């Protein structure tokens, strides 16, 4: 009893830092954002997975990856480029 | 009716229990609460178990165990009434005026969980008519409720409840407390006061003007703590209050003066170099004006001004020394102070302040009058001051003449001394260490006392005598006074046989400080004469001298282990294993070292056989501790020795044997942390009939070890024994039990870093969905462990595919 | 609440999909995850009432038995736990590091092996020990003389070997009397089957000293 | 705290200061409570310094504090460390109901 | 409270036990080998050992085994106490019931070593069972002695060839 709401008032302070972190009921739609931001963030983080991507999309300089990376965290995104 | 008239007497019999009941009786009675809280009517749990705390009868010991059931039924049922919220207040608060802290704060536990059930809105309206009360006592207790509130919800959505309050015209005690909330505000938020103190501004300020001096004075106070809590950001905020203060300084003079003094002396350190150097020059005006001042609450506000002021830089330690210091040793430092405690922490924190900006050769100067007075309380205040002036001081400064006038006045201070107190033994041993080399030619008379005060009877002055020998120690070795040194222990080793346990533990801490120093031949009993009347001593009970004496023995394991024959160390290893049933901790961390330093000496496997013979043994402690001293034996002299030794005894069928075999193999793969690699592979088939046991205390002590083995063995390239460890414990993640299942998280959470996420997050995305919302539910946790560990590492190993989700990422297919 | 027939279609291993995996709020992705390429499924314990462990194979397991490396200690006499040492200790160094250097645990387990509750690996481990050493071509004192046959003479099934052939999964098996000489017929023997460096290689293998 | 369930931690961002132990609660990690093998000083937040309250023991906060406060290494290999502020803020069950049994 | 006996262990290779059911696991603890239970005490197992649910696997054991294992015939004169002992008891409990006789196959006994004959058992509610081996298949296994009548006692075999001289205390057998 006096463990157990322990752990419900650490999760969530730990759900505040890192964000990310499903409970129990997390709605498929809600996990795969979590999963979607962390690979975004992981490509644009490593200098080397930044060039990769890079020269493979043929972007013309890297910086313009790393925006392209970090607006797709954006779910309107996919939207904005449409009415380009 | 007679259905439900049964939970009526239930309830009634449950509260009886808890109130007054057998401890194994309330202990169940409890847990039968905090489940069925629910169930039971909130009103029928209130209505019964308010009334109680209302009585005149209850103890201190029955209270606090009905408080508890408010505290533990208020944690769960989370939605509650606007009528029980005013009763539960009227139970609660007072609590927070309580002479005690520890009721103070369990009254305050209260209040901030209730502020969460009862939420914001309903409390609100609760103080509203307990505010414009009456009566005081009444607004002195929810003064400090209403602050214990701000804090749980923050101060901004209470805030305007203040204002409302303090800005009141219509009653004037409503601006009176609307104000004190602003002080339990201040304090129990303390810095983080700041960023609030724009919105708090409002309510100050203004509620100062008032006509009526009563709250004239709790402004002057109320910036004052804001001012201290603040500490150096303030000021800008302060600025508009700053002219008003001077005009009420000026004039008003009374006790109205003593809270604006307060006021602005508290603004000054954050103040600019600038403005600081001009309103303590215009202050220090007024204190030398109101030295004379026989009032208390202005002899306060008098020691916060010059305390305050000699950090600023515009005063020069010049200028005090001038004026400020003589008129103020002399005024302050009369006899007629150092009788009350209250005034006496301020004059010696203010003096030892003033030492910093005075030569510190300037104050123990004027401290040798007070050293050397006649009075005894007040010769103890004076050695305060030089000792943690001392401290505070170096003592390079003091020429010759009061290097041997300062210790000729402690000397004396010691030796005159009533009450036990640390205070003089630190001092006198913050001066020698200081100035050591210097200390030589006074070292000759003050070891003389020490001899003629151990053969003093009072016993008293007996501990006294030998708690300042093991201050003069450190000091005498670089002295070189060995033959002192050897007369000191002599002395010490024929005292040995005193009667007064407080007295004969701290003859033995000084025979640790002697014989630590001291080369080991030249001691004089000897060595080998003195262990021997040690032995039996540990049997002493009492626990100064259990304590004072397993240092010592095993101080000799280190340092002389060759001198006594080895059954005599085997006769300690006994006599200690029956001296950790012991209460105390520090007795039982220490007897478990002293098998380390045995079992160095003599042999690992003489020990063990002892130590292994006692996790037969029922009593816990007994079992643990052992289990510690099997690790500890596993270190000091290899684990490799001790393994298979324990390997075996965990054949042994009875249960008690095989868990205490188990923690001994927790603890010492902790002690070895590296090592514990040449030991795995070994070890896998042991831990193999421990997850698989039926009971569930082995799934628990072996995941113990798992945990241990893990962390410090990763990296290494085993890796086959930790998949299959770990394909023995996750049929163990549904597992309920507070106890076993956070052991095997911490077991799954470190079989992360052996395995790798990836390796690992295979068992686990199964049913990290699933249907069962239990499965789910247990898969969560382990999840939720690892994601914190690994957020990027997990990244690449996500069972993820383009039609699998809607999004996806398309540059992960991307190839140069 | 999709049947499972139209969710075993979506997945290339439909054999795992259950009557229950139909139920879950989003069994489009369950399935997909549990049909992922090396998931391991949960420990099926779960929907048994039973608390994992209960008894009726733990009420005969057998108490514990000491690896052979450290049963060569000596350690198994000198305390007799069933139901002062004078032991050496560079004799006890070499075994963890010069002797035991690479020696592993029989069976251990793989990768995808979670242990279940009925699992007994005692068994499993002997059945390893059992093929490697049993053979065709080869019987054991033990069983010639439940058999009632002695060395030097050929099995029962001789004639009818002779009539039918050599066994169907042995085309190397050579049988005396048969395809393969009859003095070959010697002791417990009457048939025989008859048909790097890993870039790594050590060199020389050097174990931590204790002196 | 590792066996004493009630306590509540802090977890805030840790600032400059170092957190503090008392004698008896000297040489013990915060998170494990574990006696063995430091590495890393404690740090704590600001809303735990301030005046008297930063002195205590930053586990049981009540005796004050001496010797620095350390994280074992096990506890800065699985990162426990830099969680938050590991100061206990309630003084707990245990504490309390000794308290008030002995007077 | 065990009254003296050696309770074995589970593992140790079976000195006829007092009851037999009870054991030690590898651990210490007392366990029914029947009921799969764990007890904490030697007082916890006569709570069992009286309890209803080791009643229960005693009788559901007590089917399970019951459901499976001109010429010359043997005459058997067992004789009974002279009313010695039998002063003590007289409750009708039982008394009316006549000694029994069974057939049973030697694949089953407490030692389990050797086995292949069958056994004559004859018992009486106070004194010791009686066994006698029948190594021939069959011997005097008439055929319709008597001319169908049916009160099946216990079985065939009582009725048929049985005899309970009551006032004598004499139990013959052929």
């Amino acid at each position: 009893m006096a463990e157990k709401q322990r752990q419900l008032k650490l999760q969530k302070i730990y759900k505040q830092k890192y964000i990310g972190l499903g409970d129990e009921s997390t709605t498929r739609e809600q996990w795969q954002r979590n999963v979607r931001n962390d690979t975004l963030n992981t490509l644009q983080g490593h200098s080397a997975s930044l060039e990769y991507v890079s020269l493979s999309r043929g972007d013309l300089s890297i910086r313009d990856t790393r925006i392209h990376l970090l607006k797709s965290m954006s779910p309107g995104y996919k939207a904005y480029l449409r009415e380009e | 009716l007679n259905k439900d008239e049964k939970k009526e007497r239930t309830l009634s019999m449950l509260l009886l229990k808890i109130k007054n009941g057998n401890t194994a009786s309330r202990r169940t009675s409890m847990r039968i609460l905090t489940d069925k809280a629910v169930t039971f009517g909130p009103e029928m749990i209130f209505n019964r178990l308010l009334p109680i705390l209302l009585d005149r009868s209850l103890e201190d010991q029955e209270r606090h165990l009905m408080i508890k059931t408010i505290d533990r039924v208020l944690y769960q049922l989370g939605d509650l009434t606007k009528p029980y919220v005013h009763k539960i207040l009227v139970v609660a608060a007072p609590l927070l005026i309580d002479e005690d802290p520890m009721v103070r704060s369990t009254g305050q536990e209260i209040i901030t969980n209730l502020s969460t059930v009862a939420g914001l809105k309903t409390i609100l309206t609760v103080m509203r008519p307990d505010i414009e009360n009456e009566d005081e006592y009444v607004r002195n207790v929810t003064s400090r409720a209403a602050a214990v509130v701000a804090k749980a919800l923050g101060v901004n959505q209470l805030l305007p409840f203040i204002n409302a309050a303090c800005h009141s015209r219509k009653s004037w005690k409503a601006r009176h407390t609307g104000i004190k909330i602003v002080q339990q505000i201040g304090i129990l938020l303390g810095i983080g006061v700041l960023n609030h103190l724009t919105g708090l501004m409002s309510c100050i300020k203004d509620c100062l003007m008032d006509d009526h001096v009563p709250v004239r004075i709790v402004t002057a106070h109320t910036l004052s703590t804001l001012a201290e809590n603040s500490y150096p950001y303030g000021i800008e905020v302060f600025n508009v209050v700053l002219e008003p203060l001077w005009k009420g300084i000026r004039s008003h003079r009374g006790k109205v003066l003593s809270s604006f003094l307060k006021a602005v002396g508290s603004m000054i350190p954050l103040m600019d170099p600038e403005y600081a150097g001009y309103y303590t020059t215009e202050a220090m005006r007024i204190i030398r004006r109101e030295f004379d001042s026989p009032d208390d609450e202005m002899k306060k506000t008098i020691l916060l001004v010059l305390q305050k002021c000699s950090a600023v830089e515009s005063i020069t330690p010049k200028f005090l020394r001038e004026e400020i210091a003589p008129e103020f040793f002399q005024k302050f430092w009369v006899r007629r102070v150092a009788l009350d405690r209250p005034l006496n922490k301020v004059v010696t924190y203010t003096t030892v302040t003033l030492a910093k900006k005075l030569g510190c050769s300037y104050t123990i100067d004027k401290l040798l009058t007070p050293l050397r007075d006649e009075a005894e309380p007040f010769r103890t205040m004076a050695v305060h001051a030089v000792t943690r002036t001392v401290n505070l001081l170096g003592t390079a400064d003091l020429d010759e003449r009061l290097e041997t006038r300062l210790i000729d006045a402690l000397l004396i201070a010691f030796q005159e001394q009533t009450n036990s107190d640390s205070i003089i033994f630190k001092g006198f041993g913050a001066v020698t260490v200081s100035l050591d080399i210097r200390m030589k030619p006074f070292l000759a008379p003050i070891v003389s006392t020490i001899l003629n005060h151990l053969k003093h009877k009072t016993p008293l002055v007996r501990q006294h005598a030998a708690d300042l020998c093991a201050i003069l120690i450190p000091v005498i070795k670089n002295c070189h006074e060995f033959e002192m040194l050897n007369k000191l222990n002599i002395i010490l080793y024929e005292s040995l046989g005193e009667v007064y346990p407080e007295v004969l533990g701290s003859i033995i801490n000084a025979m640790y400080c002697i014989t630590s120093v001291m080369d080991l031949d030249k001691l004089q009993p000897p060595i080998n004469q003195i262990l021997p009347t040690l032995t039996p001593i540990l049997r002493n009970k009492h626990r100064k001298v259990e304590v004072n004496t397993i240092k010592f023995v095993g101080l000799i394991g280190k340092l002389a282990p060759t001198y006594a024959p080895p059954k005599e160390w085997m006769r300690i290893c006994f006599e200690l294993l029956e001296l950790l049933k012991s209460t105390n901790k520090e007795i039982r961390r220490s007897a478990n070292a002293t098998f380390g330093f045995i079992a160095e000496a003599i042999g690992p496997h003489d020990v063990l056989v002892a130590l292994l013979n006692n996790l037969k043994v029922q009593e816990r402690q007994l079992r643990v501790c052992t289990a510690v001293a099997i690790g500890i034996v596993a270190k000091v002299c290899g684990p490799y020795n001790v393994l298979p030794v324990i390997m075996n005894e965990y054949t042994t069928p009875e249960t008690n044997v095989q868990n205490g075999v188990l923690k001994a193999m927790s603890f010492m793969f902790e002690y070895i942390g590296n090592m514990s690699k040449d030991y795995i592979y070994f070890i896998t088939p042991l831990l193999e009939d421990a997850l698989t046991d039926r009971d569930l205390v082995h799934r628990q002590t072996a995941s113990n070890v798992i945990t241990h083995l893990a962390l410090n063995c990763s990296g290494t390239g085993h890796e086959d024994a930790f998949i299959h460890l770990m394909n023995l414990l996750i049929p163990n993640i549904f597992e309920t039990s507070p106890h076993a299942i956070m052991r095997i998280l911490e077991g799954l959470e470190a079989l992360s870093q052996a395995l790798g996420p990836g390796l690992f997050m295979n068992y686990i995305w199964a049913g990290l969905f699933h249907p069962a919302k239990n499965v789910r539910k247990a898969f969560w946790r382990v999840y939720n462990n690892m994601y914190v560990m690994y957020q990027d590492a997990m990244v690449p190993f996500y069972p993820v595919t383009p039609d699998n989700n809607e999004e996806y990422i398309e540059e992960l297919d991307l190839v140069l | 609440k999709p049947s499972l027939s139209q969710l075993k279609s979506q997945v290339p291993y439909p054999q795992i999909i259950e009557w229950y995996d139909c139920d879950a709020r989003y069994p489009g992705l369950l399935a997909s995850i549990k049909c992922t390429k090396n998931v391991i499924p949960v420990p099926s314990h779960w929907q048994s009432k039973k608390e994992y462990l209960s008894g009726r194979s733990l009420l005969g397991k057998r108490p514990f038995e000491l690896p052979d490396i450290i049963k060569k200690t000596n350690i198994e006499q000198m305390r007799s736990t069933l139901p002062a040492l004078d032991l050496d200790y560079k004799k006890l160094h070499d075994v963890f590091f010069k002797i035991g250097a690479n020696w592993k645990p029989d069976h251990l387990l793989c990768f995808g092996d979670v242990y279940y509750e009925n699992r007994n690996l005692f068994e499993e481990t002997n059945w390893k020990r059992m093929v490697d050493h049993k053979r065709p071509g080869r019987i054991s004192q033990e069983l010639r003389a439940i058999m009632n046959l002695p060395e030097g003479q050929l099995p029962p099934w001789c004639m009818k070997m002779k009539d039918i052939g050599l066994p169907t999964g042995y085309p190397d098996l050579k049988i005396a009397g048969l395809n393969w000489d009859i003095t070959n017929l010697k002791g417990d023997v009457y048939g025989k089957i008859i048909p790097r460096n890993y870039f790594g290689a050590l060199i020389s293998f050097e174990t931590p000293e204790f002196e | 705290s590792r066996h004493q369930f009630d306590l509540i931690m802090c977890l805030k961002q840790p600032g400059v200061q170092t957190g503090l132990l008392c004698e008896k609660c000297d040489g013990k990690c915060p998170i494990c409570d574990s006696y063995v093998r430091p590495k890393r000083k404690v740090r704590v937040c600001e809303n735990c310094s301030f005046g008297k309250q930063a002195k205590n023991c930053i586990i049981c906060n009540l005796n004050v504090g001496v010797n620095d406060a350390f994280y074992c290494w096990e506890c800065c290999r699985l990162g426990k460390d830099k969680d938050g502020c590991p100061r206990i803020l309630n003084l707990g069950s245990n504490r309390l109901d000794r308290h008030f049994e002995k007077k | 409270l065990s009254k003296g006996e050696n309770v074995p262990y589970t593992f140790q290779d079976e000195q006829v036990r007092s009851n037999p059911y009870i054991y030690k696991n590898h651990s210490g603890k007392l366990v029914c080998k029947l009921c799969n239970t764990m007890h904490m005490s030697w007082s916890s197992v006569e709570r069992h050992l009286g309890g209803k649910k080791h009643g229960l696997n005693v009788l559901r054991r007590g089917i399970s085994i019951e459901k499976s294992s001109g010429s010359v015939g043997l005459a058997i004169q067992v004789n009974y106490s002279s009313e010695v002992k039998e002063n003590s008891v007289d409750s009708d409990d039982k008394a009316k019931v006549p000694p029994l006789i069974r057939i049973v196959s030697g694949l089953e006994l407490s030692d389990t070593k050797q086995k292949g004959k069958k056994f004559l058992v004859i018992a009486y509610e106070p004194f010791e069972n009686i066994a006698i081996e029948l190594p021939p298949n069959e011997i005097l296994f008439s055929e319709n002695n008597d001319m169908d009548n049916n009160n099946d006692g216990v079985d065939e075999l009582n009725k048929k060839c049985t005899f309970w001289d009551a006032i004598s205390k004499l139990y013959y057998v052929q």
